């Protein structure tokens, strides 16, 4: 007979980080295996159509990784902005809306997500950079016929959707998801947004102020973590980190001999006659190919793994931001209310604002109240005692109140429910018809 | 034709030099020459005019077939994301 | 062969841990601080959930605790008779060790050379030669081992589309009652309850 | 104008088994390809980082 | 959109008027006080 029900509430806001695009790479086979040779490219042809499958494999996986960024950000049909006003019934959200004050409209946590997370590949004109000092290796620096593809998307444009994405989830919540971006004062957002986690919505206009503080609190304290915390982007570090470790193994891989006498395949070219050529070039081009090979076969995994990331992250987006999901840790710790997207290179962050009980008490309960023989059981909450009466509560936040016909419900004898405890309900009506005359 | 990685100005010198090793020639005129981020891009018209994307080309560059002024030719621009909303949100 | 760093005890604590907090409290447990609640009231809960009134429960609670009690025994039963109950775990075994067999067994293989073992043709063979057997025998145990992680790969992508899809289980049918269709089990849907296995 | 309306119910028990983890394996090259014999390493050497 | 009657079903009370931020001044019918009145006359 003991239950514990909170007596307050905490506004709690986590970060889950997803991948959602690889760099896009590309391979010059012809320039990696016979670079510039002619008698090399010619017993390359003996090997049948080689370079023919892995631009396939290369232009599949680019593909997929513009597919992934549009599946994840190009989720909403149309651009919206914010009033100028920018008042939320208190809710500052400042640093997760654009700052026009800064190039490329990111907000404040978006352009500390950028600059914490080191871009080895440098996706650009590489021409730019030209020479006059010891080689970056960014891997292959374009030389050696591995180079890096541009997104279609820039970071601007990612930005753009996620401020879009922002600005129709503060300004219409959810029906901007399944519609037409409907306008709500974002307190009424809140207040339906309790409803969806069982709490009534009166719980909120009367601590309307203490929310707000306590959800800008956590604003302010997740950029505080984000930007003391080094290793806080692992996941999009380490898919980092992965292809550039691929990129540096498959250009280093050109140095290997295979058996041959000489790496340098001009060297091989330059010393020996064509028949003694021959056998050596297929010594190294036998090697080039399980180096490209293998290198192929590891972005195809990782393109599956980066592809399961980015539909895990599209379907978050479109059930914590879009709606309000009610699968448990689907979106976070607590009980979901809402989220915000984040743009960071090669991904999304999700800041997702939940609450957690607090504060909890313990109540003597009891499954049904017994009164005039019948057994009465609550419609919502549940039944408690602080000792001397009993009340009804809503199960997520203490609330008593007095337990009358209008509360309950009447579903048999009394003699049924075995925990079934003697008290008093009100009667509504009865009592002001009696004073009605008598 | 997208020289992927390429300069313009690297381009240009090459063709006039007769250097590159594909022997056609892309018809070059003004404005028909856009350096992207992605390489450089010969035989588009670049415009002011966003539009949604149908070639991908990259960086937020993206070709299409279109019907200028009289004529029907290839152009070049940034992608639009989508048509503008300003929800009327009020207290 | 490397061990877990959780050991089967360790997974054991872990599982009765979720088994006493969603006993003990209910949908609370993975939410905040768990809160505790009568069993009868957690399931008379889960039954408004489902969309029973909650007198249901208490009007047949003796009916329900047996028949829940019965479905467990049967459960045991279930488990205990049929040697294929639990085939996808011994698949992964399976697998594992053909996969490290498979690999023991190519060490044999002579891929072309004149002789599977080195120091044969070392001894047997002139320098010049026995460079190029042992060049075969190297290619074709280097392609074995490429062969080898390539599958280990494949799987552990597998096995890891299956630790998120137990993971998501756990936290939507053990950690509270989804409203999935057939996503944690068949009919509408209660309560879980997890159990360690090896592997799985 | 017809309708089905439950008036009993079952309370039923499943088991689903799902895979969490597999065998967790390490090889040194050196030995499963060149059984310590130094010709075999040496020769190894010649393909780099795989 | 269904416009309603605000009466003392659709709605409930929770707390005095001062706490509540933008709330606004209407009459909320009572069905029972109602008929009270036209039972009694
Ligand atoms: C919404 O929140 C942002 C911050 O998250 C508010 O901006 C902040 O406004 C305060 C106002 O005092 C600024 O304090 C200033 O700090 C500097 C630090 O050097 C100090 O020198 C000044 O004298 C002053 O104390 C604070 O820096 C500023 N933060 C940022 C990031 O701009 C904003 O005002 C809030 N808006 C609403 C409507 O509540
Ligand atoms: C709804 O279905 C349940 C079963 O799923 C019904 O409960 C079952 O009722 C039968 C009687 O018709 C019980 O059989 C009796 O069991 C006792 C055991 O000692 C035996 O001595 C009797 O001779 C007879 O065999 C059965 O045990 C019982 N099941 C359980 C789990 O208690 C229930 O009556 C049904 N209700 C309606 C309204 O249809
Ligand atoms: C249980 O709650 C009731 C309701 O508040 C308490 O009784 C009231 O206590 C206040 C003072 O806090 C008085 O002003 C009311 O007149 C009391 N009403 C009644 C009907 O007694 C009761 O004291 C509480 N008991 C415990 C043990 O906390
Ligand atoms: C709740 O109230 C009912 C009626 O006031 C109690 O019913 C009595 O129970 C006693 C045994 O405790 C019997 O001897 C009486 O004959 C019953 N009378 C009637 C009219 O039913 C019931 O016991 C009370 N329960 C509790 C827990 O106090
Ligand atoms: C809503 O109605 C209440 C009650 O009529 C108003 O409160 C009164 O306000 C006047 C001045 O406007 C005071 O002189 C009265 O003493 C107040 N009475 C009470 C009981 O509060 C309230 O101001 C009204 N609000 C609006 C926005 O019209
Ligand atoms: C709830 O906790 C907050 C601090 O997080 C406190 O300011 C507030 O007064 C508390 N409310 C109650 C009713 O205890
Ligand atoms: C191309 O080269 C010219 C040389 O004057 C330079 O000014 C320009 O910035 C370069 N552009 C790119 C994209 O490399
Ligand atoms: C409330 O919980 C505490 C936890 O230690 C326990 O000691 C106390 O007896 C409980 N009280 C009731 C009324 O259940
Ligand atoms: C776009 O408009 C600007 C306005 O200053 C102009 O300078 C620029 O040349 C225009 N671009 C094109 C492609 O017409
Ligand atoms: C909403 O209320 C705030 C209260 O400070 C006010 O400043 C703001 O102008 C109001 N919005 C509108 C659209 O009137």
């Amino acid at each position: 007979n003991s239950i514990a029900i909170p007596t307050n509430f905490t506004i709690s806001v986590t970060t889950e980080i997803l991948p959602v695009s690889m760099t896009k790479t590309s391979v010059d086979c012809t320039m990696y295996i016979c670079g510039d040779s002619t008698e090399c490219s010619n017993l390359l042809l003996q090997y049948g159509s080689f370079c023919t499958q892995l631009k396939r494999a290369l232009t599949g996986i680019a593909v997929e990784q513009d597919k992934n960024t549009q599946e994840v950000f190009a989720q909403v049909k149309q651009i919206y902005k914010t009033p100028p006003i920018k008042y939320f019934g208190g809710f500052n959200f400042s640093q997760i809306l654009p700052d026009p004050s800064k190039p490329s409209k990111r907000s404040p946590i978006e352009d500390l997500l950028f600059n914490k997370v080191t871009l080895a590949d440098a996706g650009f004109i590489k021409q730019y950079g030209d020479c006059l000092g010891d080689i970056a290796a960014r891997c292959a620096q374009k030389f050696n016929g591995l180079t890096v593809l541009p997104p279609l998307l820039t970071d601007e444009m990612i930005a753009q959707y996620t401020s879009a994405l922002l600005a129709g989830t503060i300004t219409s919540g959810w029906t901007f998801g399944a519609g037409p971006a409907l306008q709500i004062p974002f307190p009424m957002q809140m207040a339906y947004r309790f409803n969806g986690i069982g709490v009534t919505q009166n719980v909120l206009y009367e601590n309307q102020k203490l929310i707000a503080n306590q959800f800008n609190s956590a604003i302010g304290k997740i950029q505080d973590s984000l930007f003391s915390t080094p290793s806080a982007l692992g996941k999009l570090q380490d898919v980092v980190n992965h292809n550039a470790q691929a990129l540096n193994t498959l250009v280093k891989q050109l140095s290997s001999k295979f058996g041959a006498i000489s790496s340098v395949l001009n060297d091989i070219l330059s010393r020996l006659d064509p028949p003694e050529a021959e056998v050596q070039i297929d010594r190294l081009i036998t090697g080039r190919l399980q180096s490209l090979q293998t290198y192929v076969t590891q972005q195809l995994i990782r393109a599956a793994e980066i592809r399961a990331s980015a539909n895990l992250a599209a379907t978050k987006m479109s059930e914590c931001v879009l709606g309000q999901s009610k699968r448990v840790d689907f979106c976070g710790k607590g009980y979901h209310l809402m989220s915000f997207p984040q743009s960071a290179p090669h991904g999304v962050v999700f800041l997702h604002v939940t609450y957690v009980p607090a504060q909890e008490k313990n109540f003597t309960t009891a499954p049904a109240i017994c009164h005039d023989g019948k057994a009465h059981f609550p419609r919502e909450g549940v039944f408690v005692s602080n000792g001397t009466h009993w009340f009804l509560t809503q199960r997520n936040f203490y609330e008593p109140q007095i337990i009358t016909t209008d509360n309950t419900f009447v579903s048999g004898n009394c003699d049924v429910v075995i925990g079934i405890v003697n008290n008093t309900v009100y009667d509504p009506l009865q009592l002001e018809l009696d004073s009605f005359k008598e | 034709v997208l020289y992927q990685g390429v300069n313009c100005t690297e381009v240009s010198v090459a063709i006039h030099a007769d250097q590159l090793t594909p022997t056609w020639r892309v018809y070059s005129t003004g404005s028909n020459v856009f350096q992207t981020r992605a390489g450089c891009l010969i035989g588009a018209e670049y415009v002011n005019n966003s539009y949604e994307c149908d070639i991908p080309i990259g960086a937020g560059i993206c070709a299409s077939y279109q019907t200028q002024t009289k004529s029907q030719s290839i152009i070049a621009y940034t992608m639009s994301l989508g048509a503008e909303n300003s929800v009327a949100y009020s207290n």
